[PDB]
Order: structure tokens, then C-alpha cells, then sequence
């Protein structure tokens, strides 16, 4: 039959060797058993950082140096961690969208205070960087 | 089995200098086969025998962080022993800034026929132009020299 | 002589696999014994196996002025292979302009690599459209390729 | 010579020892002594078939409905010219200034002259309007 | 063996058939028997019939600082020309900017099934503004092939 | 008496017919002996001028047509000689920085005229283009 069906994971069935199963040469490795060869292992160099390191089995996992996080998946590219005034979406960071706001550093976007609701004036509008600023009620002496 | 050679970077970050390749052939995407071989020391592929080579470099950035990073990134290959004048290969892939329309990933590739002799040494050298680099990387298994000899 | 060069018959840009012109009897296609082309899976099947220099190329155009904008891309998928070295054996990306008074109404790409492809192998490519008003954008007609000769 | 004057919807065939093979389907050869057929044009998206591919010539190309050709062989394809605007050998141009186009899939015309029966200039014009005349320099309306 | 590696003559970017250099004793020329090079008519002449790997490649410098857009764009044409381009490149001139891409570069191959007594040509279009701010890279516009069957 | 020593520059081994000396080839040159090839000369034109002809033995040299000079070693690039307000650097043409200018083609960014240091008011500010305008002393009646 096929001798390669039995070169294990860690191996591969080396066409260029008498013996039919090698060890995956240094910085590979093959994930299942019967491969031709066994795949280079990912690099986590720069932005990047080792978090898991490659076996002959298992492929190496990075992630983003601190104060960068991960897009995509396997952590394809970092991206730098959101500023005031925008939320992390799947696809990077967002302005938060109008109505709403995010005053710090990996936040999330929120709406406004309704000030109205509370029967509240509005002294200062929000931005996407910050909340409104409700002061006293319209009636108050402070609005003639 | 013919001459041919394919080797595989290792490079990831962009440094001005000589690329290393992998080329143990166990590798996917690298082939080594009659006699040529690899001089690690040196990080030059040696010729088995000599002929005219279809000769081709492949050359892929991923951008690493986004929003940043632009410039350009050029490869040359380099023989040894050297005529006087000239790099027998140069490729130059220029890497978009980053836009809401922009991509992050770049690509050129070149190929060339080239008199080699046996014992020839060919070696490949990085050179980047580029703001931000650490926003870029070779793309890891796309960064690729390759040749087959033309006369059989 | 062992080698086969196919012609997109494509037009639209749709994702999926391309389907290919196999007849050598027109321009730009030609095939050997040991490789032929199944219509009904869109595969070029290899009987030989071997090592072979394998390209593919991607020409657009511009069919309605003023519009589009993106990228497409072209991938060359191998069975049956692990994920890992065939779903990507080739791949090239491509990047449609924006209309704009330069009035640049065609892109183009090229990319090749010496594959190991072992006998029964078939050679899928699946085209892929990140683009907007995609109806402004079309294979240029025979500018698609899909190339390979062995090298042994 | 080989291959010479093999008629036209007909190809040298390099693999039928060199008899003129008729050309495969979706091709043609509208001359003598080819070796190979080129593959007929195509006709989709925003292009319709205009003339069907034959054995002898290529298939021809117009436009759908809303556009027009635009190249020499109908290379692509242009939204109709709308008002302001005149179509061009090289597609939709602007109006010269002093003329106007009103009207989507319209010729430019020069603006009215008011002076020319002593009236005035009330409304200027546009590319996309003629000028509006009114009464006289010297009538009591400019007073 | 079959093959021929050809570096263009000109440099100034001029509607027209390319002239070449054809003596191997030039650094990248090459030329084998059963190829020539037809000066008069700026032709690379193939005397064997068979399937080639033709590919050329096109690389463009920024001569002027600052100046200099638009298209350039190479055609291989085969005479028996019969009644389209065997291999056709465009390579785009970028404005000049500060970010200051002062090369353009094109590369393309494919087989091509040349008969006996086929002769190459390669054509050079123009579409650019301020076409003296830009220049064929000398030793860099290449026209090359290699017999892949017999 | 190594047979590709035997050619000096000028000329290469011919490995095509048996490791004769032959000639370079027409507009092609050989810097050293015992080359396999000769490299094709340096062409200046358009833009560029020839400023040395290239021989058997060295390569040519190019410069810039009037009206423009030589950028980059080797003069790979031509570029406009610099107007008013700018000055010639290694990198091209350059604006007078802040508090310099040049009032000429060709010339040098020079520093403005300090009115303060001979005890003078400013009439007129200066630019890159043009050297500051001193008026009076300031104590003087033509000041209110
Ligand atoms: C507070 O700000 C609102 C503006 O909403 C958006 O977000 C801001 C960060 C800014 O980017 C702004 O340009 C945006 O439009 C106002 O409501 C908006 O008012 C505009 C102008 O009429 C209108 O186009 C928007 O649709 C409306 N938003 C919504 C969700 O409907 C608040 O009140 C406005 O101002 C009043 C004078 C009056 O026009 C009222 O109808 C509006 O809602 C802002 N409040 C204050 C006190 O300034
Ligand atoms: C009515 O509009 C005419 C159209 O020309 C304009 O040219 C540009 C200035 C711009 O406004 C564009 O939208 C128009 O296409 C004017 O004629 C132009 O006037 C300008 C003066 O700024 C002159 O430089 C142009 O050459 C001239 N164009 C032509 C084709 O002659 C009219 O301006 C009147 O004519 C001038 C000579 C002057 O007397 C001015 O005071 C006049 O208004 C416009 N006239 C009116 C009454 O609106
Ligand atoms: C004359 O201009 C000097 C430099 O001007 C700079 O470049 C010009 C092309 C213009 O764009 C100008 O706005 C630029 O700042 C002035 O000195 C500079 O003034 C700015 C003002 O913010 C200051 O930030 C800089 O540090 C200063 N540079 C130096 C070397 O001192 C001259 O004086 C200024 O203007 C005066 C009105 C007065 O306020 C003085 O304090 C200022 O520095 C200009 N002199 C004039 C106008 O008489």
C-alpha cells in the first residue's frame, strides 16, 4: 500500500531520503500525519509577540505587543489599542457613532445623558469624546 | 531529477541586508534537488551545474499595524564571482499608504535568464525605503528565489 | 514536452471558480498528452507528477467609465492537498483605481513558482472581489491565463 | 507553403497532421493560413450582444439601455449625458460656456441674446440653463 | 538549447518598434542558433517551430525631479501577423510626490506556439504627460524566451 | 597564463568560441581584464547630456541639459535649477528655512537683515523670496 499513512504528526514521508518518514526540520511542523512535508512555522517578530511557541506538531500562535491588540484571525495584524472618542469593532477601531460617546482610552461607546428626561437643560453638547453636560432645570432661576 | 532550486525567506522584519532562506526541502514551498546546495554562513544558494537558468524572485508585504507604514522595498540578486557593472535581478515593491481604500498587502515578481556556472554563488540582498517600517513584514512564504536550468 | 496553458473564459466579476477554454485549436491554448482539462469541475488534471513552473495572470479593464473601484484577486487551489500548501499554492491580488481624470482603465498581475504536483492533481482557480460597482470592472478577454510546464 | 490560404472559419491544425480544422466552437478566423482561432468576444454585464460571433468574424458589442459605447470597437460603456452636458466622441463633455444644455441626452445651445432686441440680462445662464431676458437697459423697471 | 534574452536599445520614450541589442558578448543578451536578431526590421527571427515561454519586462525611471504622468505600455507582436498581441503590458508613470516613486516596473510571460521563420517584434505606446521626465531603465526593458517542447 | 587572464579590459573571454579574447561589442565596455562579458554603456539623452563618452575601457558619464543639474550619484536623475526662494541641496531644491532667503535663480538662502541689531524698525517683513525692508530708528518722527 502507501507507506506514508504511517509518518506521524512530527514527521513527514521525505521523498529525497531512503527512509520513508523524516522529523520536520527545524522552525516546521506537520499537524497530521501522511504529509509530503511539514509547513514553516509563523514567525512573531515586531509588533508581534511569541504566545505560543511552534512545536514539530503544532503551529506557533502570536499576539500584539502591549498596547496593541489583535485584528483578524490567528491575529493577523495588530492595530494600536483605540483612543478617547472610538470603540474596537471587528474591523479596527470605530468613531463612536453620533448620540453616543467614549471619554477614555479601550472604551466602549455609549449614549448621551437624556438630560430632557430628568426635565434637565443642556449646558455643554457631547461629542463622540465626551458626555453632555446637564445643568439645572430650564425653570431654574439661571435661565431668565 | 533536473536542476532546479527553490528557496523560501526567512526574513520577516524589513533590515537593509542579506535574506536567509530555508532550504531544507522537507519544507513546503522549498526544493533542493541534484546537487545544488545552501551556504548558511554566507546565505548563498551554489549552483550544481552550469547551464542558462530561467532565474525569478517573488516579493509579498503584509502590512503588521494598521494604519501605518508607506515607502518601498527593493530585492537584488547578487553573483559571486561578479563582469563589473549591474545586479542581475532587481525588484522594487511599493507599499501603499494606509487608507480606508488602500489595501495591506503588496506584490512584484521578476524573472530573468541567467548564464550560471557550477560553483556559482547567488545571494540576495534587502533593501527598504520606507517610513514606519515596523507597520510592514515579508509575507511569510511568499518571499521566494527560484531557477530551473533551460538548456537540458 | 509536458505542459498546458488554459484561457479564461470568465468575463463578469463574480467570486468563484473560473471556467476555462481547454481547445488547443484557439489562441493561447495549447496541452500535451497527460494534462487535460475537466469541464464539468473547471480542474486541470496532471497525470505526471513532477516539478513544475506554474503562472497565472489577471488583466481587467474598465467597461463603464467613471465607476469602480477595489481589488480582485486570483487563487490557485490544489487537490487534493492539506489546506495548509493548496489552497493558496498561488495567489495574486490586483487593485482596481478609482476613476479619476488620470483615466487608468486596466490592471494587471503575474505571479508563477516551481510546484511539486503529484499524478491525478487537479488545478482549481477561484476568483474573489473585494470591489464596489463591481458591473464597472471585466476580465479582459483572453488576458486571463493559467500556465505550467514541468521542469521534470 | 503549409497552412496557406486554409479558408477563413477554418485553422492550420498542428494536430490533425496539419489539415485545416474547422475552428472550435466560440471561435473564429476571418483570414487565411491560421494556425490557431481566436475566441470570440464576449458580450456581458453592462455590454449586449450587438452582431453573433460566426465562424468568419467576431461578435460585436453595444450597450444596455441608460448608456452608450464609448471606445472604437465599443471598448466600455458611459451613463447617458444628462442636462448640462453633450456627448462627445471621448463621452460626456460640459457645456461651453455660453451655450446650455435643459435637457438629459441634449446637444448644447448658445445662450439667448437679449441684447440683440435691445432687452436686458435678468437671470444669468448656466450649462444647464439659458439666461432669463427682461425689459429694456433704459425701462423704468431698472428705474 | 533554445533560447534568447534581448535588452532594449532606446531610452526615450517614443512611439515605435523597440531596437535591440543581440551580441552575447553583452552582459544579458543571449542567443542561440535557431534564433536571430533582424536588425533592419528590430525582429527576433525563431527558425525551429515549437512552444516558448516568451516573457518581457518593462521598468521606467523618473529622469526630471517632479514632472512626469501617466501610462506606458509594451505589445509582442508576431509578423505573419494575420488578421491582437501575443503579450501586452502597461506599466502606470506615478505623479510625482513626495512620497517619490521615481520607477515603474511590469513583467509578463506566457507560452506561445511559434512556427518556422516566426519573427517578434515588441511596440512601445505612449500615453504620458511630460514624457521627457520619464525613461526606459537601461538594461531593465528585457525580451526573453526559451523552447519548452521539444 | 590562466586563458581568461590573458584579455585585458576592453575585451572578454568568449566562451563561445573556446576562450578567445574578442572585442566588446559595439557600445559596450569591460572596466577590468579577464571579464566573461562587457556591459552595455551608459546612454545620456533627452534630458541628459554626455559628459565623457564611454570607451572600450570605462563607462560613460551624463549630466544635465542647461537650465537643470545632476541629482543622485552618478547623476541618475535631472532636475530644475532653483528658483528664488529656494536653495540647491544634496537632496534637490529646498525652500529658505525660517528667517533665511534668496532673491535669485541659483542662489544661496542667506539670513535677514537683523534692523533690530543697527537700532532700525521693520518696514517690511521678509520671506524666503526676500530680504526684511529696515526702516528709521524707531525713536525717530517718522514714527508717531
Ligand atoms: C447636540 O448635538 C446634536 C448633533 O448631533 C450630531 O453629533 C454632534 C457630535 C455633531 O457632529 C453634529 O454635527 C451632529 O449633527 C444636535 O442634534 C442634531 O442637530 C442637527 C442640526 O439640526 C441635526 O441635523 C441632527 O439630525 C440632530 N441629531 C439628531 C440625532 O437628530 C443637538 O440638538 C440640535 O440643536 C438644536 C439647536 C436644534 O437644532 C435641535 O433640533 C437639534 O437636535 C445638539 N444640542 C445642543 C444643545 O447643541
Ligand atoms: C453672465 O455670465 C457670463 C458667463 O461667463 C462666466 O465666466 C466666469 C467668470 C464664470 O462666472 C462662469 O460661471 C461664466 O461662464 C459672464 O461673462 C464673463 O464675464 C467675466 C467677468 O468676470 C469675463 O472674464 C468672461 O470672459 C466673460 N465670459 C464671456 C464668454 O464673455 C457675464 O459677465 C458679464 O460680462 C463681463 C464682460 C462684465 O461686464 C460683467 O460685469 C458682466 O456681468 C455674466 N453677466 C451677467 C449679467 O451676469
Ligand atoms: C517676521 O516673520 C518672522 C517669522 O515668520 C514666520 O514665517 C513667515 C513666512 C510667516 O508665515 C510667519 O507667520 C512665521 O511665524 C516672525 O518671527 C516669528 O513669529 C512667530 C509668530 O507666532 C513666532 O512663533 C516665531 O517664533 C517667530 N520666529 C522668530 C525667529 O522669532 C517675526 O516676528 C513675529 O511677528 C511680530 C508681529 C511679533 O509679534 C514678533 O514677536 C513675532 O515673533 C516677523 N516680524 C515682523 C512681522 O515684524
Amino acid at each position: 500500500q502507501d507507506p506514508c499513512s504511517n509518518c506521524p504528526a512530527g514527521t513527514f514521508c521525505d521523498n529525497n531520503r531512503n527512509q520513508i518518514c523524516s522529523p520536520c526540520p527545524p522552525n516546521s511542523f506537520s499537524s497530521a500525519g501522511g504529509q509530503r512535508t511539514c509547513d514553516i512555522c509563523r514567525q512573531c517578530k515586531g509588533v508581534f509577540r511569541t504566545r505560543k511557541e511552534c512545536s514539530s506538531t503544532s503551529n506557533a500562535e502570536c499576539d500584539c505587543t502591549p498596547g496593541f491588540h489583535c485584528l483578524g484571525a490567528g491575529c493577523s495584524m495588530c492595530e494600536q489599542d483605540c483612543k478617547q472618542g472610538q470603540e474596537l469593532t471587528k474591523k479596527g477601531c470605530k468613531d463612536c457613532c453620533f448620540g453616543t460617546f467614549n471619554d477614555q482610552k479601550r472604551g466602549i461607546c455609549r449614549p448621551w445623558t437624556n438630560c430632557s428626561l430628568d426635565g434637565k437643560s443642556v449646558l455643554v453638547n457631547g461629542t463622540k469624546e465626551r458626555d453632555v453636560v446637564c445643568g439645572p432645570s430650564p425653570e431654574n432661576l439661571y435661565f431668565q | 531529477q533536473g536542476m532546479f532550486a527553490q528557496l523560501v525567506a526567512q526574513n520577516v522584519l524589513l533590515i537593509d541586508g542579506p535574506l536567509s532562506w530555508y532550504s531544507d526541502p522537507g519544507l513546503a514551498g522549498v526544493s533542493l534537488t541534484g546537487g545544488l546546495s545552501y551556504k548558511e554562513d554566507t546565505k548563498e544558494l551554489v549552483v550544481a551545474k552550469a547551464g542558462v537558468y530561467y532565474v525569478f524572485f517573488q516579493l509579498e508585504l503584509r502590512r503588521v499595524v494598521a494604519g501605518e507604514g508607506s515607502g518601498s522595498v527593493s530585492l537584488a540578486l547578487h553573483l559571486q564571482p561578479l563582469a563589473a557593472g549591474a545586479a542581475a535581478l532587481a525588484l522594487t515593491v511599493d507599499l501603499p499608504p494606509a487608507s480606508s481604500e488602500a489595501r495591506n498587502s503588496a506584490f512584484g515578481f521578476q524573472g530573468r535568464l541567467l548564464h550560471l556556472s557550477a560553483g556559482q554563488r547567488l545571494g540576495v540582498h534587502l533593501h527598504t525605503e520606507a517610513r514606519a517600517r515596523h507597520a510592514w513584514q515579508l509575507t511569510q512564504g511568499a518571499t521566494v528565489l527560484g531557477l530551473f536550468r533551460v538548456t537540458p
